[PDB]
């Protein structure tokens, strides 16, 4: 039908989206990582 | 399996490393009539849940998600989980639980004015984000706190769900069309029969009795001592392809009375072409979709991953006991991450999260297992089962006419004959039983033999309360909270139960592989 | 027969002279629902549920307890019609412009002929013949050793009751009766 416009398209959009939850998984990570050792 | 190693993702990495050796045994050993009859079993019992399920979420929500998606998502997930998985024999499936919330969804939804299918791109989204961390983490450590306590609760009220359901949808089919002294008819059956028809629920209870009888009648010819032993066995395995083709040819051939027969959809297209398209952007379709319910979608996405997880996990449990003779090996971390992942993935495309159904994954591990000489001796652990029940679940709309002339009442007696073989091997049952038995004929078992009997009839009489209690929290608007007290059982078993039952009772009443303490 | 369509207005008495909905269909259900009670409750004689003494008793009561259970749902189902037993309504011959209660041996309307006084020997051969051999085979098989009896059988007593018996009936204008198998 007609949807809404939208400055990202789809893939543009979840790239973005699993690029920041990568991002927030890997500072995660690193976190636990200092943790455990000092 | 479950111990902790402390690497990240170190559960995941053992999982790998203990079943893809068996990867070229897993289709090798698939070569056997009996792997072919449980595909042709499991086959109906996923599509037929898979039909009914669907169908329920089109009326629950203006046809966003329907029986297209739920089988498309199935047929995809199935083959990922049969080629990807630790676990092959696990079937992937939509469930009620999953019902109930997707349904609290579109009461939020709605009421909210937001768009669902949109709503859904977002908790799917936070569900990769739960399940990596689990998964990096071992989170899957803590499946080993649940005990045989916990899992033959949920097995037993699992069970008995899906025989209550099966005998509802009968009580609804005698509902609709009564026994009345006179019928109109001129009735129009398009798209279902507007009014009550002659002969309609008592030929469905016919064939759903008959269905039940066949395969409970070839089950017992498999164990008996008629035929040549190899024609027996094979004849034995196919008992439900059996009985319901005799069934289906016996609707078949009476043609004037009307049975509901399975429907599935005209091609693969989305339900409501004038809502959504095949890929729902994250961002909305007609509206902007709010900031704020972005990030909102964590609590949602919090329920879905304690019901997946649960589910999966006692399934996992359940199917891979050692008394159950699987000596292939189970992942608890990679299938949860792959369920889990593939959920997220395809709330992306519209198509509905599934978890491992308790069920049919028991269904499909004891149509794979070989009885030696009352004993069991081995499993057909393969993943060539699971995929092509998978492949011919995805196929289910191309092979209509087939699928057309097949009633529902012969899926029914299914339904019946697999929740009560599903009862086989729970303790829970088998101390029920022994509530109507002398203590004289009660058998050579270690909870028998070094247990008062009374004492273990108190302690099935507790587990029987949970029962009750579990049963009504699932007839109440709250049901989204079964997990929860299911998990409260936990404590009844590790805290108030030793302090009324000594170490060698817990230890004879629940054995993690039926052992004398 | 199972139909699209059925006629509303069928008559009843005596009998239903048109097909009728759900009739066959129920009629089906109830046997096997009978069969299945029935088999059911003999399992469960010798099953290990139950105390001994009420578990037996149940048991010996199997085949009762199956046909009230079934003669219940078919009594709490009002619409479907079901053929039911017919006994008559009174203790009177089935014809009385034919027969009495005592036939006469020299005729009731014609004057009986003497030559089938002596021909009726060679069907009341055939007669004997036939309940001779049901009586005393039924007999044999119910006197078996095997059977546990040991209060011991008549072959000579038994027959000459029966044929007696139905010799005496005879003449009441009343069935001949032989000692059946099952």
């Amino acid at each position: 039908r007609v949807q809404l416009a939208h400055h990202f398209s789809e893939p543009e959009i979840t790239l973005i989206i699993f690029g920041v939850m990568a991002g927030v998984i890997g500072t995660i990570l690193l976190i636990s990582y200092g943790i455990r050792r000092l | 399996p479950l111990q902790q190693t402390g690497q990240l993702f170190g559960g995941l990495v053992r999982d790998i490393r203990r079943r893809y050796p068996y990867y070229l045994s897993d289709i090798t050993d698939a070569f056997s009539p009996q792997v072919l009859a449980a595909v042709i079993f499991i086959y109906f019992a996923a599509l037929s849940p898979a039909i009914t399920f669907g169908g329920l979420l089109g009326e629950k929500t203006r046809n966003q998600m329907g029986v297209s998606e739920l089988l498309i998502s199935t047929a995809v997930q199935g083959i990922l989980f049969a080629l990807l998985g630790a676990q092959p024999l696990l079937v992937v499936g939509f469930s009620g639980p999953l019902l109930v919330f997707e349904e609290a969804f579109f009461s939020f939804c709605e009421t909210n004015g937001l768009e669902y299918i949109v709503g859904r791109v977002w908790i799917g989204f936070w569900l990769i984000l739960l399940v990596v961390l689990v998964v990096a983490f071992e989170g899957s450590f803590l499946v080993r706190f649940i005990s045989r306590y916990t899992q033959e609760i949920f097995s037993f009220l699992i069970s008995l769900i899906f025989i209550y359901e099966t005998f509802s949808k009968l009580i609804k089919i005698f509902q609709d069309h009564p026994l009345q002294k006179t019928y109109n008819y001129n009735v129009l059956m398009v798209p279902k029969p507007q009014g009550p028809l002659p002969n309609t629920a008592l030929l469905s209870l016919v064939l759903m009795a008959g269905t039940f009888f066949f395969a409970m009648m070839l089950r017992k010819f498999k164990n008996s001592s008629y035929f040549p032993g190899k024609l027996r066995r094979v004849i034995g395995d196919f008992g439900v392809p059996i009985s319901i083709l005799i069934m289906v040819l016996v609707d078949f051939f009476i043609q004037d009375t009307y049975t509901q027969k399975l429907s599935v959809p005209d091609g693969f297209k989305v339900s409501n072409s004038s809502a959504r398209g095949w890929v729902i952007h994250p961002l909305g379709l007609r509206s902007e979709f709010p900031i704020w319910m972005m990030f909102a979608s964590a609590l949602p996405a919090l329920l879905v991953f304690i019901l997946i997880f649960l589910e999966s996990q006692i399934t996992t449990l359940i199917v891979s006991k050692p008394e159950r003779k699987m000596v292939k090996g189970s992942g608890f971390h990679l299938d949860l991450l792959l369920v889990v992942g593939m959920g997220g993935v395809a709330a992306l495309f519209g198509m509905p999260w599934l978890s491992a159904t308790t069920v049919r994954s028991v269904t499909h591990a004891n149509a794979l297992t070989v009885m030696g000489k009352a004993q069991i001796q081995e499993v057909k652990e393969q993943r060539i089962s699971g995929l092509l029940v998978a492949v011919l679940v995805g196929l289910s709309i191309l092979m209509e006419p087939i699928l057309s002339r097949i009633p529902l009442a012969v899926l029914f007696g299914i339904f019946l004959y697999m929740g009560v073989t599903s009862l086989s091997g729970i303790q829970l049952f088998d101390r029920i039983l022994l509530l109507f038995k002398p203590p004289k004929y009660h058998p050579d078992v270690p909870y028998v033999k070094r247990v008062k009997t009374w004492r273990m009839h108190l302690f099935t009489g507790i587990q029987i309360i949970c029962l009750a209690v579990l049963w009504v929290v699932k007839s109440t608007p709250a049901s989204l909270a079964l997990p929860f007290v299911l998990i409260l059982t936990v404590p009844l078993r590790r805290v108030l139960l030793p302090l009324i039952f000594r170490n060698v009772e817990l230890q004879c009443l629940d054995a993690d592989d039926a052992k004398a303490t």
